[PDB]
């Protein structure tokens, strides 16, 4: 897509 | 100890006068905004705390504020255009092109993330992104002698990130800020991983989208084959967009075209054309519509290739969108192409199907195929074979429709087909 939130790590 | 905070102990926390109190809190925040279920980004703006994480960006001494905060605005800037101006506003772009220097991967890596989601808002944070000096140390973070050895996420986040540089349009990038990035694009466009694949592909797509210079910028440093190839691939990730700027370069100049078939592209065009996801059949027929606008020996590249029946084929039966490119495709074909050529089409069985789509409910599709029609009596005028073709069109229903369009509302539609019946009927 053309933003993305991070969800793990 | 940090999960399910409210917004107000999260300030309580980041405004103590106490780092660690600070850490956690913010990392409070990061888990938060990090949860799929309506994460409250609005809550956390009007908390205050935008700026409070741009400052903890510049904490060298505590990186794991740094990584926490980073996190926390990547997600804010992950938002609405909105809650991307409130990170920029609290000037998180210097910030994050710090860190992109950062000996902690993790860290660079989130400031990566963060100002893709800067850059994908629009072309002005896009070029402000750009102002600030961003590109050459991204640049500096590929500069290594073999991809491979990077950290698979970390050279996705990379790659999507570039990619997101290459984006959007009124206005296209800056000029320079393509050449710069270019060659690491090129060397991206030959890694092994279908992920940085696709998003290489999407940057070029974007980059070949425009006028024919653009085009040429990325034609001349020698993709097309690597395009071609990839055109090719198995995972539909990668062939929307390889297939999308093959387009693209098709609607430059007759030579930027002629790249394309000289790299094989033609070969595919079997495949693609009957491709099962409606959009890649869409995207392959408008290819095709911009290589049968060319030249005549381009036009028999098409025939030889075979490609012929397969546009009969689309004509015939498809997704209206489809059909709509494949009428152009012909339309084009029709006016561009020698007298045998357009016989040809009429021994492949183009009449039917064309006659067949006489009845659709678009103005625009039944002028292009009226267009076609009259380039192929033109055509057969030339043969003395007027009668052949008439009488062709009669037998499958097709003067019916004509006739019927003497009637239509569009004042094209129903004098193009009163010619028709008055010329040839």
């Amino acid at each position: 897509e053309v933003k993305k939130p991070k969800i793990d790590e | 100890g940090t999960v399910n905070w409210s917004v107000e102990d999260i300030v309580k926390g980041i405004n103590s006068n106490n780092l660690e109190s600070q850490l956690q809190a913010t990392q409070a925040a990061r888990k938060l905004l990090s949860r799929e279920k309506q994460p409250p980004i609005d809550n956390i703006i009007r908390a205050g705390l935008i700026p409070k994480f741009v400052s903890f960006l510049g904490k060298t001494d505590c990186s794991p504020i740094q990584f926490e905060s980073a996190w926390a605005l990547t997600n804010i800037a992950s938002g609405t255009s909105e809650q991307t101006k409130a990170v920029v506003d609290g000037g998180a772009i210097p910030a994050f092109i710090s860190l992109l220097a950062s000996p902690h991967a993790h860290i660079s890596e989130q400031a990566v993330w963060a100002l893709g989601n800067i850059a994908g808002d629009g072309s002005a944070f896009r070029d402000l992104v750009i102002k600030h000096g961003a590109i050459d140390p991204l640049l500096a973070l590929l500069a290594v002698p073999d991809l491979s050895t990077l950290a698979c996420g970390y050279l996705r986040n990379l790659t999507w990130t570039l990619s997101n540089l290459c984006r959007n349009k009124n206005p296209a990038p800056p000029l320079d800020a393509v050449e710069q990035i270019l060659p690491t694009l090129v060397r991206l466009l030959h890694h092994n991983d279908p992920e940085v694949l696709a998003d290489s592909c999407w940057a070029i797509s974007y980059l070949t989208d425009g006028p024919n210079e653009r085009i040429e910028m990325v034609v001349k440093k020698g993709v097309v084959p690597q395009l071609v190839k990839l055109l090719g691939a198995t995972e539909l990730p990668i062939v929307t967009p390889a297939l999308r700027a093959i387009g693209n370069i098709v609607t430059g100049t007759d030579e930027q075209t002629q790249k394309v078939i000289d790299a094989g592209a033609l070969a595919v065009f079997p495949s693609l054309l009957t491709n099962p996801k409606t959009n890649i059949q869409k995207e392959a027929t408008w290819t095709m519509s911009n290589i049968t606008a060319g030249r005549q020996d381009q036009i028999q590249q098409v025939v030889n290739h075979g490609l012929v029946p397969f546009l009969v084929g689309v004509l015939s039966k498809a997704d209206f969108k489809t059909q709509k490119e494949a009428a152009w495709a012909i339309t084009n074909y029709t006016s561009g192409g020698t007298v045998e050529q357009i016989v040809y089409l009429v021994h492949c069985g183009i009449i039917e199907p064309l006659m067949n789509l006489l009845s659709a409910k678009d103005t625009k599709i039944i002028q292009v195929i009226l267009d076609a029609i009259s380039n192929i009596f033109q055509a057969a005028e030339k043969l003395g074979e007027t009668e052949k073709l008439s009488i062709m069109i009669e037998e499958c229903g097709g003067l019916d429709k004509i006739e019927a369009l003497q009637r239509h509302e569009n004042e094209s539609v129903y004098k193009a087909s009163l010619n028709l019946i008055e010329k040839y009927f």
